[PDB]
RNA sequence: GUGAAGAGGGAAACAACCCAGACCGCCAGCUAAGGUCCCAAAGUCAUGGUUAAGUGGGAAACGAUGUGGGAAGGCCCAGAC
RNA sequence: GAUGUCGGCUCAUCACAUCCUGGGGCUGAAGUAGGUCCCAAGGGUAUGGCUGUUCGCCAUUUAAAGUGGUACGCGAGCUGG
RNA sequence: GCUGAAAGCAUCUAAGCACGAAACUUGCCCCGAGAUGAGUUCUCCCUGACCCUUUAAGGGUCCUGAAGGAACGUUGAAGAC
């Protein structure tokens, strides 16, 4: 229900003075529906978008023909949205940088967090720790863990043991928009999204409500 | 026994019909409905009207004096067309209608709207009188209670919407 | 006050005692007075 | 010597389009299992395969017992402790009315593989003649 | 009396409890205890009655116009409830 | 022919006979605050002084500083008072 | 709480209806078709000859090898591998 596009880095505006304003900027070009989902066929409602067009002049064929309608036009990714009624077109038929949010709603940024690693159950969850008086074996890091004795121990298969940090979506929620510059698609936010350089990000509505 | 029910005039306006299970009725007031139970077999010859137990089974007799009595007030209903009222006391509390939204002003910060179901609208003669009324007596009675509900009376002083027939004086003297 | 096994009922004007199983001595029609279920 | 029993590998594939679109409940339940394992037996065994395919419509609807329609739940825990365990009640069945039946169904069968890849032999469906593709082609 | 020093069938599982004492072999019959809707062998058995709580399928004092049956009484078509 | 004690740390998981918050009934309930009982386990549920303490008393917070099960949870995880 | 029998009344229950909490189902975020019940939609690629069998089961040779994948290399806000 809004276009898709990577950020890259963030700032400030200073004026009136908030300077507090964390703008994240993410650009946000064309977006072409490419495909519209429909009640028969296709499943559901939905109505694909590529909101891109980076130079791939070396693609998968399936892919390249993906795309069929006037100006052809390839990207890369690939949403949708659902409800509402969106065109018909290909990619072909521009969708807009300057989606209907007028100029004081909250955004929904959505991106893939950065990735750690694997991550002791330190960093992973805040709820770790230990002491420094005696016994190094055990310094302040590993955990004690799962409880119980005699109960087998099926450890509930949870507490936080250490593991890899993921990269999974975040979907920061809510964040009120602060510009958009129609033509120099750029469209800032107030801090907060995840990923770094250019992740993919969707910059979803208002759904937070 | 000493109790029963058999009588179920059929007078004007009284155009009573059975489905199976189903009695429709009509007149003056409005179009009501009420499929009763399944053992049920109700009729009408010309004017008396009659339940039907499939059978002299304990929750099968029984079942027929809260039957012929809901029908009758059907027909009680369309033909006299049903009222009930209460009133509002206490300092600050009004009244008001506007055609169903009967605007409410209690006591609370801001005032309300009852929206009324159909069949049943309702005047306030005053701004402390309010006069519900309408054909089935069952939307009555809810809205009846629904309604004073909004700001029960308390003891102390009775103040909040009653019934205009609630025998509830006041309190039992206060104390700590 | 609501009790939970049974003190009987006392009174008079008491309710009838019948329902689901509803004893607690009282005396309804006592506009504030209602020790009951609860 | 003597002889066995003869149930080779059988063939007894079916189209039966148990309706059960109404009341029948519960104790209608043994006829869709036993007639799953072979119970006037053409030829059949307990042990070998082929559930005799079979079609329960509608689904969506059954008397239950004589009260268990709001008071039995069904119970089933998950596995991710949090001690969540899951419980529903029968008239808190509306997202998905076709699950029962097949639950109850269930149990019912020799319990392990054999009675296990023949409950599929059932087929769900709630909204009485519906998608009757499962076996559009040929009924009973 | 059983187990110990006893197997088989039953009580879900269960040395001792119920049935019952395994010389071998049998794709042959009748039974015990316990059972016969499905898992799971055999009555979705019949004649009648109880229950409506899933009682059956855990637990007392005591409580209650639940509902079944039997007997005796108080007022009352000079009219009771 | 070895199942390592109490307390602490770490990290817990469940019960409900609920401490806070949520919804109610009665009150010797004006209000505010309470008393008690019903319902309710979503989430939340203190830092220190003294002592090995658990606990406790004390200082000062808090919406509140719950009771209990988990080998009086937790040493092939730490400590060793 | 409405309406209302059993029980002429009355009664929140017996039929039927109406409210009603951080609990329950959902709403929000993440995972998610090995969902073996392995689902759906869109797009891309392959249309050369013969033989022996115990012939509908195949077994086998030459000519072909696409879409794609992988491999290698330069690497990464990705990563123990
Ligand atoms: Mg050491
Ligand atoms: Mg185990
Ligand atoms: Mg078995
Ligand atoms: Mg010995
Ligand atoms: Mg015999
Ligand atoms: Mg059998
Ligand atoms: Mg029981
Ligand atoms: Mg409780
Ligand atoms: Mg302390
Ligand atoms: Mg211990
Ligand atoms: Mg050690
Ligand atoms: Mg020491």
């Amino acid at each position: 229900m809004i276009g898709l596009v990577g950020k890259k880095v963030g700032m400030t505006r200073i004026f009136t003075e908030d300077g507090v304003s964390i703008p994240v900027t993410v650009i946000e070009v064309e977006a072409n529906r490419v495909t519209q989902v429909k009640d028969l066929a296709n499943d559901g409602y939905r109505a694909i978008q590529v909101t891109t067009g980076a130079k791939k002049a070396n693609r998968v064929t399936k892919p390249e023909a993906g795309h069929f309608a006037k100006a052809g036009v390839e990207a890369g990714r690939g949403l949708w949205e659902f409800r509402l009624a969106e065109g018909e077109e290909f990619t072909v038929g521009q969708s807009i940088s300057v989606e209907l949010f007028a100029d004081v709603k909250k955004v929904d940024v959505t991106g893939t967090s950065k990735g750690k690693g694997f991550a002791g159950t330190v960093k992973r969850w805040n709820f770790r720790t230990q002491d420094a008086t005696h016994g190094n074996s055990l310094s302040h890091r590993v955990p004690g863990s799962i409880g119980q004795n005699q109960t087998p121990g099926k450890v509930f298969k949870g507490k936080k043991m250490a593991g890899q940090m993921g990269n999974e979506r975040v979907t920061v929620q809510s964040l009120d928009v602060v510009r958009v510059d129609a033509e120099r698609n750029l469209l800032l936010v107030k801090g907060a999204v995840p990923g770094a350089t250019g992740s993919d990000l969707i910059v979803k509505p208002a759904v937070k409500a | 026994s000493r109790v029963a029910k058999a009588p179920v005039v059929v007078p004007a306006g009284v155009d009573v019909k059975i489905n199976g299970q189903v009695i429709t009725i009509k007149g003056k007031n409005g179009e009501l409905t009420r499929t009763l139970n399944d053992a049920v077999e109700v009729k009408h010859a010309d004017n008396t009207l009659t339940f039907g137990p499939r059978d002299g089974y304990a929750d099968g007799w029984a079942q027929a004096g809260t039957a012929r009595a809901l029908l009758n007030s059907m027909v009680i209903g369309v033909t006299e067309g049903f009222t009930k009222k209460l009133q509002l006391v206490g300092v600050g509390y009004r009244a008001a209608v506007k055609g169903n939204v009967i605007n409410l002003s209690l006591g609370f910060s801001h005032p309300v709207d009852h929206q009324l179901p159909a069949g049943i609208t309702a005047e306030c003669p005053t701004q402390t009188e309010i006069v519900l009324k309408g054909a089935d007596k069952q939307v009555i009675g809810q809205v009846a209670a629904d309604l004073r509900a909004y700001r029960r009376p308390e003891p102390y002083k009775g103040k909040g919407v009653r019934y205009a027939d609630e025998v509830v004086r006041t309190k039992e003297a206060k104390k700590k | 006050m609501k009790v939970r096994a049974s003190v009987k009922k006392l009174c008079r004007n008491c309710k009838i005692v019948k329902r689901d199983g509803v004893i607690r001595v009282i005396c309804s029609a006592e506009p504030k007075h209602k020790q009951r279920q609860g | 010597m003597k002889t066995f029993t003869a149930k080779p590998e059988t063939v007894k594939r079916d189209w039966y389009v148990v309706d059960a679109t109404g009341k029948t409940l519960g104790r209608l339940a043994t006829e869709l299992a036993r007639r799953l394992r072979g119970k006037h037996k053409a030829e059949y065994t307990p042990h070998v395969d082929t559930g005799d395919y079979i079609i329960v419509l509608n689904a969506d609807k059954v008397a239950v017992t004589g009260n268990k329609r709001t008071d039995k739940v069904y119970y089933h825990h998950t596995g991710h402790i949090g001690g969540i365990k899951q419980a529903t009640f029968e008239e808190m069945i509306a997202r998905r009315p076709e699950r029962v039946i097949e639950i109850a169904v269930k149990g019912m069968l020799p319990k392990g593989p054999l009675g296990r890849a023949m409950f599929r032999k059932l087929k769900v469906y709630a909204g009485n003649e519906h998608n009757h593709a499962a076996q559009q082609p040929q009924v009973l």
